């Protein structure tokens, strides 16, 4: 069965918005969110739906883009690095679940080029 | 094999 998603809300957590969080929402988010390959990432993998007994057997730190895109509107993060992280933990667990050139590989490899444009293109803190 | 086969 599937786990209980990632966390998107914890009142204790101490919480910022600043500008890198902000350009993480308007720009990284955005652009990633309404490319054609997203849909597999736009929620928790559905280890039922997808008939994928062993994945969360595997994958032990779950992470995709709506999480991703709770935590950002709801501001859960104190910093940018939480929030790179996240996604960054999003690739990797696709690479490591699938295999070298599967579809859903290609797909994360897209929408990993676009997130490495934008993350170099990161504002300074202000 | 695949995630989608
Ligand atoms: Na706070």
């Amino acid at each position: 069965m599937n786990p209980p998603p990632p966390e998107t809300s914890n009142p204790n957590k101490p919480k910022r918005q600043t500008n890198q969080l902000q350009y993480l929402l308007r720009v990284v988010l955005k652009t990633l969110w309404k490319h054609q390959f997203a849909w597999p990432f736009q929620q928790p993998v559905d280890a039922v739906k997808l008939n994928l007994p062993d994945y969360y057997k595997i994958i032990k730190t779950p992470m995709d883009m709506g999480t991703i895109k709770k935590r950002l509107e709801n501001n859960y993060y104190w910093n940018a690095q939480e929030c790179i992280q996240d996604f960054n933990t999003m690739f990797t667990n696709c690479y490591i679940y699938n295999k070298p050139g599967d579809d859903i590989v290609l797909m994360a490899e897209a929408l990993e080029k676009l997130f490495l444009q934008k993350i170099n293109e990161l504002p300074t803190e202000e | 094999t695949g995630k989608f086969l």
